[PDB]
DNA sequence: ATATATATATATATATATATATATATATATATATATATATATATATATATATATATATAT
DNA sequence: ATATATATATATATATATATATATATATATATATATATATATATATATATATATATATAT
């Protein structure tokens, strides 16, 4: 395993020098750019038409003229927005096709990083543990090549659902507790969100 | 009635599967597919640890705030009792607290955690596990159940 | 939602200045430190 | 014979000095971002020439 | 009526010039990391003083 240890610092040396997201997080002006980009792509998923994107960007940057601690465009915010879009295309943060710009997966990872930093709704939730419980149950029942094991699994599960059917025919069914449903649904959302990035 | 129909369709599913299994036609997860299938299982678990680590900080800061407030001279005894009770009730209701409370409720229902650990033990024994993960990850996942208890 | 937009740059300004992980990723010597630390904690979990 | 006071030996704690390591503060070199300047590229203004369709006159 | 040659007008393409914007290269200022130096803190070396238990001599 030590060979991976020796080789690994090459991987991290390369990424810190090369990969877009890490370079972005490194730069002095990272937070402003990340916030603006997140604002843009957040409110639409189809890829912004370039004119609309640059207009919205020139609007956003104007809000941050109050943030005098970093560059403020003194005379023409629209030129500034166009320049920043050019620059972020140059850094492969945003690739545009058909005039509709898109957020490269590198910038997706970059934004997904800073989002998880602050005191937040953490990636995990209460329902995560029940989710993994059910998933382990299913996977174990699958991998088990012994047929009698599958027979017994089916028997116990059918008994469970038969008891539940006896209850339901009597009308005793129970809903997910309304508050528990909140983070239960947030969990399901968190799960699927990964698919997009991969 | 929606739950009734759901139960009916599901019992039909498992009844078909039981008819197959009594004949001996059951099918295993395709060996190569089981590799990424187990790796997904591991990928899910990794989150739990990295947010119990955050729960640690949450409770640490709550306790430190309680102390720094107990210095307050004007706090009557009743005021300090109320602050402890309220700072813990509210803390338990944040998402950190919800995760922690659900895990705690698993402890009362211990048989499910024990079953999860047992199934994990059976899972990593399968030859597919060797390909899916390095030994370190097998070691971690098997004792994830204990590790939550520790944290 | 725009209020969240205005307030958000404060969150990222603070984190880039304060939170440990981001500061680590920023520093020049980050890759060496990160690789070494990963190596250490990787081979054992008890501390 | 038992209890009290003094001398002894042992154990311990303490005092002072030396060296080592940590931490804090200052100065330095270096990397990053910005800005300035040049040149180049893109667009548009102005006008000319060219190119196409048409009509009219001529020849069969 | 057909077919060819000329003139006409309309449309488009092209040429040159002006201005604007982008991009590339160099210089400058600023931030970050390292290193140097001072001082302070931790440990250990050396020896001394003190504290405790014991034993012996004296008094009841």
């Amino acid at each position: 395993m030590e060979e991976n240890t020796r080789q690994r610092t090459e991987n991290y040396i390369s990424a810190k020098n090369q990969h877009p997201a890490w370079i972005l997080l490194a730069t002095r002006r990272a937070p402003l750019v990340l916030s603006a980009l997140k604002t843009l792509f957040e409110k639409s998923h189809d890829g912004i038409p370039l004119e609309e994107a640059i207009q919205s960007l020139s609007s956003i940057l104007i809000e941050h003229v109050s943030q005098e601690q970093y560059d403020i465009n003194q005379d023409n915010p629209f030129l500034q927005a166009s320049r920043e879009l050019r620059e972020w295309i140059k850094r492969r943060l945003i690739v545009e096709r058909d005039g509709r710009i898109f957020a490269t997966d590198a910038l997706e990872v970059a934004i997904t990083f800073v989002e998880s930093l602050d005191n937040r709704f953490m990636t995990s939730t209460a329902s995560r543990l029940s989710t993994v419980q059910r998933e382990i149950e299913n996977l174990e029942t699958r991998l088990n090549p012994n047929p009698a094991n599958r027979v017994a699994t089916l028997r116990r599960r059918i008994s469970e659902l038969e008891r539940e059917l006896q209850e339901a025919e009597a009308g005793h069914i129970e809903v997910l507790e309304t508050h528990q449903a909140v983070e239960h649904i947030r969990d399901v959302y968190n799960l699927a969100s990964s698919l997009r990035a991969d | 009635a929606n739950r009734v129909a759901t139960l009916r369709r599901r019992i039909s599913e498992l009844e078909r599967e039981l008819q197959e299994a009594e004949a001996g036609h059951i099918e295993v997860l395709e060996t190569h597919q089981a590799v990424e299938h187990i790796r997904d299982v591991y990928n899910l678990a990794s989150s739990l640890r990295a947010d119990f680590r955050r729960v640690e900080d949450s409770w640490r800061e709550a306790d430190r705030a309680l102390r720094q407030s107990i210095i307050g001279e004007q706090y009557h005894r009743g005021d300090i009792v109320e602050r402890l009770l309220n700072d813990q009730d509210a803390l338990l209701n944040t998402p950190e607290g919800r995760v922690f409370d659900s895990f705690q409720q698993q402890l009362r229902q211990s048989s499910e955690l024990k079953a999860m650990s047992e199934r994990l033990r059976v899972i990593l024994s399968h030859p597919s596990a060797s390909d899916a993960l390095n030994r370190l990850q097998r070691h971690d996942l098997r004792w994830l159940v204990k590790r939550l208890v520790d944290e």
